[PDB]
């Protein structure tokens, strides 16, 4: 049913045949790692659900001389192995869960008359990178599609459309929209960055004896957190072990590779960029060229909401409180 | 693809040579064509009836003259001696009577001959074919050649029409010639048994234990009864982290250039022989015909690695001590078992010559048993060569570990057996054997830091002339040990390249044989604990027993963590080879300093961060002996700068910052803050004129971003006061109480910026007031805490078309302060309650 | 390079305390911890290791079960939760760091703490008891006597006895304690003295067990 | 795992070599360290790696690794170096410690001055028996207290006290406590403490009658 009220959320909103459909098998996919790690053992959140959960899971699976490794063990062993003896086919619990998945992305698209998506029919489904490293492709997937969006619509609204801009879509009041958005959005998404960064820096060709958590990242070499999305963000969305894309973000619209070291001194650092992706750095601090672009009218016209708000909300203070003074 | 890296690849196998004869090319002389990934083979291109004129003709060769060539297995079945009272049926009374048959029917071998080779050589029937009405049709347009050249018409061209093609191989004797020059020299079923055997791939915690299967079968022995010894009569010092082995040393295709091939493993004795048949230089013939005769060379052959061992140690490389020794003899002997067994990793003249000779030898002598291709049983023959012979060397490795031994010396009083490192793969012993030899290194390197330039007789002291006379140079050749490329300073082990890149290439072997050998299919047995689990076979006969094969090593080894060079290194490593410094091989100490100085990423000292300042991230292979970043290149921290190692404030934000950095500035035009990371485009050219100047706008950006990261930061470090509560002699005179003392200084300048931002709107608002244009401190930092609301708890800010909550208020003038106007101290407060620890004071209790 | 440990006290058999152990300028978040104890007056004994990141956590096969170990490292702490407290347990109990930073519980105790005692036993705390110990003619061997009190019963955590407020010092052999059949503490004080001066000089041993604020200066003859 | 170390009581004089040894069971190949400890205080790590001598160690302490058997080596006895040593392995699981080596300082044989202190009449009023034999300034360690009650073993009666090696003169002193019920107190007439000495003739008799 989650699958199922997943690809409700994702698909019908956009009817592209694939981006819509692509985008909905990665969601489906990162939620069945999730369900696969709360199972395990292995989930970083401790939620009013999942911590009851996870207590009577080592409950369920434990006993009196099995420790917390042993139990561990067991719940991976009975999710991963086949651990469940059927009249049909050897299927392990995680293959019985996959095929749910797939059951209630049907019942979807039955409902809406569409036709079952190639991706979705893969039988067999690849390892679950590590639970942060997911998290961190999702974030980056997400801010980059919303970066596209929210930076169009600046485009093409606030900072001058193709229609001289004063004459353009704006009378300088829906403006202040588009670059609102931008600005609002933005800022939060700074913040979860440097956060993200600095756990991967620690976090990075860990093993599980030296990994903070027991879980292990052999898995990710990469020096910087760029770095990785780099080689991770590189290709275009399809719906296997590539849940993220990221064009023309940050500066400037080509892909990689625009500049190679390889003709000047190798090598050529990103690897690869996809957008220089150092540049997250740098459109997070709001010193891209794009935003460079749009900086001057943006700033200006924050100012003046922030005036005629802080106007307002001085005297709503003074409003609902009445206490103080009018309104 | 299918075929496995021991099988032996294109077998047109003449001692590194062929039919087109060449010398030392690439590894079509002689194996792995996958790997090789280009077409070797060009018997394709021989045109499909060429590839008649060999299907017909070459296949019939090989296959079925073979089948009285070696299907033919032998006349040696004659069985006399023993008599046979009952066989419960007949089924040879046609095996062999039409096996001498097979060579004398006019209806199967003289039509083999004069009627089937009517269609191979003697062609009565097909006559030199030279029309098809119910033979052979050609596609003429690229084999018209082959009828006149080959069937009936001139046949007169170079080696480019005979010689390649498999010719004379089945009795061909022309006598026709005399020679009376004499141009001599002086002349001349099966038992199986299964084990457990207790590998110790560790000294440490190791969660589980290991337990390798592996398949003794006594029928493959000598026969009993041990020590016996008496014989005799039977230098290279450059790790080789190159590859692909041309044709001289190197590591095979698929581990080229990853990690390395040990000084003593490329000299080891059995790797420097072409054969078996050539172990000893007085015997000159095939010697190999029983089970014990084969053992018997093995026997030699280890002597004589036992003996070149001892001439090499002791005490060459010993300091009349035996660990020394007795390490690399236990290294040597795992690398003869991998070397027979056919899975070493490595390559050189010689080998891939031994190879193909052992699989001749293990071929005649023990083959007979293999044979169920598909099986059935399991105690069955081996199923296939590989696994025979990996049986062969399970069992009769006792017989070699103790004629090892006796090479060397040890035999009674200085041996006091069967180690078992010969169950570790081959990676894993080289990767342990050269980071052993790197840790010697070190320690040699260290021993003379550690001495001279810990502070005056400690780390930690005044650094009253540090260098005593020059320490710093001591620090100084630790660098250029760890950085140098090995001509400047640059120890043996990696070749040409730095220890950095040597062990990134390492590490990325390492972690690619993890996620291979568990994204497998066919795997041994597990004990769930880790990340890239999804394969079919993870078998065993009894409990806990892993199959003995690369990829179950992996997952037993995975499994228990040591999922990375670093953590199964210090799981495995002996204690102390390290270096004086305690340096373990778990953290990760990441250095930065002038671009490592032969090699170069992309320049030497001016072309980027790396050239100057360095940044690369290894375990303790840093170019400072683990705690000496201050103790070399003196004076000790600075209270500030142990803040960089504590790392619980970091460093993002300079000038207005939480982060322990500025840039300035002390004017008018322009102080800013800055953040670490980024630069600040000085360009006003993103900006035009009479408004918000050039330099205003990046501030002002630069300012509310600094507002709410730091606020965020300060409640972070505060409420939750990164322990709560609240929060040296504790963490909060260093470290703390030290950013602290700077967002006051910072702020400062920030107020200082704002204030005189407000002053450049006396230079911006004396055209835009009375908006005020930008507003002050105050009223920003209100609309600011405003929005903090408004964004995350009202559904998105914009939600602010309806401001009431209509009770929140009374929280929300009690976070943000009334009366708009008044907001310098909803952040001067939050630095006045910046306290409860510094303040500190008392405290109350 | 500072360890403090806390929580010894004197426990029912049976019953359950929990040790604490603090850190100084030592970084107490990637160094493994232990315990030890040491019953008294004898050999040490490992107890219990933790890993850095508390994932690895080893017992002594004895104290298995019955103890545990756990971490805090933002409040830097190490704690040992012990139950089911049997009257062998009595012992100083120190809580000691990896002198190398490492992946592993178990490893060479660098820095050790002062100790804690953890007394265990059903006694009840009762004030000690002396006893003299008059010589006689038969002991002036060799022109040298002997004068001493015996402290009788006094447990717990063994007590201070002088001579003469502590003028006399040679020749004092306050013997150990000892632990007998009714969980009680005992020991002597004897202490030589030339039998020339027997009877010419006044003895006093003063006794003070501090857990039972007792203050017992007695004259012998 | 156990650590058999041995011998249990080694003495030895100032200006000698004293060797140790910790023989392990199984294979720690090197993960075995060294601690010392003085009476009454913590025990200080002298050698890890089985011979990596700690910083700041007296330099006379040398460790060596033979397989399994583990030697300390104290090249030159000093009177600081008088303690307890203890050869704790660190490789794995238990990590447990030696059975522990006492050093002490070897000197002349002495005699045991024995003492056969009565109970007291208060104590008798208390009601047990505080019978008390004693041991003064004897070496070496070694010594043997038997009690006979009116010439009558006793066992399971008495208790035994040790005083460490006295620092001024190297010896020790012994304190046998003899406790009875008044019962069989006065049920009997002559107690007596009899001392059996490596440096005595033959065994000593103190005894007394309580009449006397």
């Amino acid at each position: 049913r989650e699958a199922y009220y997943l690809w409700k959320q994702y698909n019908p909103t956009g009817k592209g045949i694939d981006d819509a459909n692509k985008k909905a098998c990665c969601a489906i996919r990162g939620s069945f790692y999730d369900l696969e790690d709360i199972i395990k053992g292995n989930d970083l959140v401790h939620d009013e659900y999942t911590k009851y959960i996870d207590s009577k899971l080592n409950e369920i699976f434990g006993s009196s001389n099995t420790n917390d490794i042993d139990t561990k063990r067991a719940r991976t062993d009975w999710w991963e192995n086949e651990t469940i003896t059927n009249g049909t086919d050897r299927k392990t619990i995680r293959q019985l869960v996959w095929d749910a998945m797939q059951s209630g992305v049907r019942y979807a698209v039955e409902e809406k008359n569409e036709n079952f998506p190639l991706c979705m029919g893969v039988e067999h489904i690849g390892i679950a990178k590590p639970q942060f490293i997911r998290w961190l492709e999702e974030w980056t997937n997400e801010f980059c599609e919303k970066y596209t969006k929210y930076f169009e619509d600046m485009k093409s609204k606030c900072d001058p459309p193709k229609r001289a801009d004063t004459c353009g879509d704006n009378s300088n009041i829906e403006c202040k929209k588009a670059c609102a958005n931008y600005t609002n959005w933005l800022n939060p998404k700074r913040i979860e960055w440097n956060g993200m960064s600095n756990y991967y820096n620690k976090i990075y060709r860990k093993s599980n004896k030296e990994s903070e958590d027991g879980k292990d990242y052999s898995m990710i070499m990469a020096p910087t957190v760029i770095d990785y999305l780099n080689k991770r963000c590189h290709g275009e969305i399809n719906g296997n072990y590539i849940c993220c894309s990221c064009k023309n973000i940050g500066a400037y619209n080509t892909t990689s590779g625009t500049v190679n070291k390889k003709l000047q001194k190798k090598e050529t650092e990103c690897e690869e960029e996809k957008g220089p992706l150092d540049l997250m750095n740098e459109v997070l601090n709001k010193m891209d060229k794009k935003y460079s672009a749009h900086k001057m009218k943006c700033t200006e016209v924050y100012l003046e909401h922030v005036e005629e708000q802080l106007n307002e909300i001085d005297n709503a203070i003074k409003d609902y409180k009445l206490y103080p003074l009018d309104r | 693809c299918g075929a496995r890296s021991n099988d032996l690849l294109i077998k047109r196998g003449w001692r590194t040579s062929g039919k087109s004869d060449r010398k030392k090319n690439f590894e079509l002389c002689r194996k792995c064509g996958h790997y090789e990934k280009e077409v070797p083979t060009k018997l394709d291109y021989v045109p499909q009836f060429l590839r008649w004129l060999t299907e017909w003709i070459e296949d019939f060769y090989r296959e079925k003259q073979n089948l009285i060539d070696d299907m033919e297995r032998h006349r040696e079945e004659c069985t006399r001696e023993d008599h046979k009272s009952k066989e419960g049926t007949s089924y040879c009374s046609t095996c062999k009577d039409k096996c001498k048959k097979y060579c004398e029917c006019v209806k199967k071998w003289k039509t083999e001959w004069e009627n089937q080779e009517n269609k191979y050589k003697d062609l009565y029937e097909q006559n030199k074919n030279k029309t098809s009405q119910k033979n052979t049709s050609r596609y003429d347009d690229y084999v018209k050649d082959f009828f006149e050249k080959l069937e009936a018409n001139y046949s007169s061209l170079e080696n480019y029409i005979k010689g390649d093609p498999y010719f004379a191989e089945y009795a061909t004797k022309l006598s026709f010639i005399l020679n009376p020059s004499d141009a001599n020299n002086p002349s001349g079923q099966d038992l199986l048994g299964i084990l457990q055997e207790n590998c110790s791939d560790n000294k440490r915690g190791s969660s589980s234990n290991d337990s390798c299967d592996n398949k003794n079968q006594d029928e493959c022995q000598k026969k009993l009864e041990k020590v016996f010894a008496s014989l005799t009569n039977g230098s290279k010092k450059k790790w080789i982290w190159k590859k692909s082995s041309g044709n001289e040393e190197g590591l095979q295709e698929e581990y080229a250039n990853t990690i390395g091939l040990p000084p003593r493993t490329q000299s080891l004795y059995l790797g420097n022989l072409p054969k078996l048949e050539n172990v000893c230089e007085d015997v000159k013939d095939i010697n190999f015909d029983t089970k014990e005769k084969f053992l018997a060379g093995c026997l030699i052959v280890s002597f004589h690695e036992g003996k070149n061992l001892k001439k090499r140690y002791p005490q060459n490389k010993n300091s009349g001590n035996k660990e020394n020794l007795c390490k690399a003899l236990e290294y040597s002997f795992a690398d003869y078992g991998d070397l027979i067994k056919g899975t070493s990793i490595w390559d050189n003249e010689y080998t891939k010559d031994l190879e193909l000779n052992l699989q001749n030898n293990f071929g005649k002598l023990f083959g007979k048993y293999i044979k169920k291709n598909n099986t059935a049983e399991q105690d069955t023959s081996y199923s296939s060569l590989d696994e025979l012979r990996e049986s062969w060397w399970n069992t009769n490795k006792k017989y070699i570990w103790t004629a090892m031994k006796h090479g060397a010396e040890m035999n009674i009083t200085t041996c006091n057996d069967i180690p078992t490192i010969d169950l570790i793969p081959q990676y894993l012993r080289f990767l342990q054997e050269w980071v052993e030899n790197f840790c010697e290194q070190r320690q040699a390197k260290v021993k003379d830091v550690i001495t001279n330039c810990k502070s005056c007789k400690e780390s930690g002291n005044k650094c009253k002339t540090e260098c005593k006379t020059k320490c710093k140079d001591e620090c100084e050749k630790y660098k250029k040990f760890i950085e140098a490329c090995g001509t400047a300073g640059g120890g043996i082990g990696t070749a040409g390249s730095p220890w950095s890149k040597r062990w990134d290439q390492i590490y990325k072997r390492y972690s690619k044989h993890i996620e291979d050998a568990k994204r497998n299919r066919k795997a041994g047995t597990k004990n769930c604990g880790t990340s890239s689990t999804t394969n079919a076979a993870a078998s065993t006969d009894e409990n806990k027993c892993v199959q003995s094969d690369i990829d179950s090593f992996f997952k037993h080894l995975i499994d228990i963590g040591l999922t990375t060079p670093s953590s199964y290194l210090s799981n495995v490593l002996d204690d102390n080879i390290c270096g004086a410094d305690k340096a373990p091989w778990t953290t990760y100490t990441t250095y930065t300093t002038t671009e490592k100085c032969n090699k170069e990423r992309d320049k030497s000292k001016s072309q980027s961060s790396d050239t100057l300042v360095v940044v690369n991230v290894p375990s303790p292979l840093g170019n400072t002996p683990y705690r000496y970043k201050y103790a070399c290149q003196c004076k000790i921290p600075t209270n500030e700068e142990t803040c960089d190692d504590r790392k619980e404030y970091m460093n993002q934000w300079s000038c207005g910052s939480a982060r322990t950095m500025k840039r300035g500035y002390k004017n008018d035009n322009y102080e800013l803050c800055k953040y670490n990371g980024v630069d600040v485009k000085p360009t006003t050219v993103r900006s035009n004129s009479s408004k918000l100047d050039g330099n205003d706008v990046t501030f002002f950006n630069l300012f509310e971003q600094w507002n709410k990261e730091i606020q965020y930061q300060i409640e972070q470090y505060m409420t939750n006061a990164n322990i709560s509560c609240i929060d040296n002699c504790k963490e909060k005179c260093k470290c703390y109480k030290l950013w602290i003392e700077k967002i006051n200084d910072q702020w400062g300048k920030q107020k200082d910026n704002y204030n005189k931002f407000r002053s450049k709107q006396i230079y911006d608002a004396n055209k835009g007031s009375q908006n005020k244009k930008v507003v002050s401190l105050s009223n920003f930092l209100f609309f600011s805490c405003w929005e903090e609301y408004i964004q995350k708890y009202f559904n998105g800010d914009w939600s602010k078309i309806k401001n009431i909550g209509s009770d929140t208020f009374e929280f929300l003038i009690k976070k943000c302060g009334n009366n708009s106007a008044h907001g310098e101290e909803i952040f001067s407060e939050k630095l006045k309650n910046a306290e409860k620890k510094c303040k500190e004071n008392e405290s109350t209790d | 390079v500072r360890l403090v440990e806390y929580g010894g006290r004197v426990v029912r058999p049976g019953g359950s305390l929990r040790l604490s152990c603090a850190a100084g300028g030592f970084d107490f978040d990637d160094y493994g911890m232990s315990w030890v104890r040491q019953a008294p007056g004898k050999g040490l004994e490992w107890v219990a290791g933790i890993n850095w990141n508390a994932l690895d956590k080893k017992y002594a096969d004895s104290v298995k079960g019955r103890f545990t170990i756990s971490r805090d490292n933002p409040k830097s702490s190490v704690y040992l939760q012990m139950t089911s407290l049997t009257a062998e347990d009595t012992a100083l109990y120190y809580c000691a760091r990896d002198l190398r930073n490492s992946i592993f519980a178990t490893g060479a105790l660098g820095n050790w703490g002062q100790g804690t005692l953890v007394i265990v036993s059903s006694a009840s705390t009762k004030g000690p008891s002396v006893f003299p110990l008059a010589p006689s003619s038969k002991s002036t061997s060799g022109g040298t006597a002997a004068l001493g009190c015996l402290v009788k019963d006094y447990f717990p955590e063994p007590v201070t006895v002088s001579w003469n407020s502590g003028a006399l010092t040679s020749g004092v052999h306050t013997f150990p304690a000892v632990l007998q059949s009714s969980g009680l503490y005992s020991l002597s004080s004897v202490v030589t003295v030339p039998s020339s001066s027997l009877g010419t000089q006044t003895y006093i041993c003063n006794v003070n067990h501090k857990p039972s604020n007792t203050k017992v200066d007695k004259k012998v003859e | 795992i156990q650590m058999t170390q041995s011998p249990s009581s080694l003495s030895a004089s100032i200006g000698d070599r004293v060797t140790i040894t910790c023989r392990a069971s199984q294979d720690i190949a090197n993960y075995l360290a060294w601690y010392q400890q003085k009476p009454g205080t913590v025990p200080k790590l002298l050698i890890y790696a089985a011979s990596t001598l700690l910083s700041g160690v007296p330099s006379r302490f040398s460790g060596r690794q033979s397989g399994t058997h583990f030697t300390l080596t104290i090249s030159s006895l000093q009177p600081e170096d008088v303690a307890t040593y203890y050869c704790q392995k660190y490789n794995n699981a238990p990590a447990a410690f030696g059975q522990g080596t006492r050093l002490e300082i070897k000197r002349t044989v002495a005699a045991p001055s024995v003492f056969i202190f009565p109970p007291s009449d208060e104590q008798l009023k208390s009601g047990t028996a505080s019978v008390v034999c004693l041991l003064n300034n004897f070496y070496p360690r070694e010594a043997k207290v038997q009690w006979k009650v009116d010439n009558a073993l006793q066992s399971g009666n008495s208790q035994e006290s040790v005083t460490e090696q006295d620092s001024k003169d190297s010896t020790y002193s012994l304190s046998s406590t003899l406790t009875l019920s008044k019962a069989d107190y006065e049920k009997h007439k002559v107690y007596a403490c009899e001392v059996t000495h490596q440096g005595l003739s033959s065994p000593v008799t103190k005894s007394f009658n309580r009449g006397e």
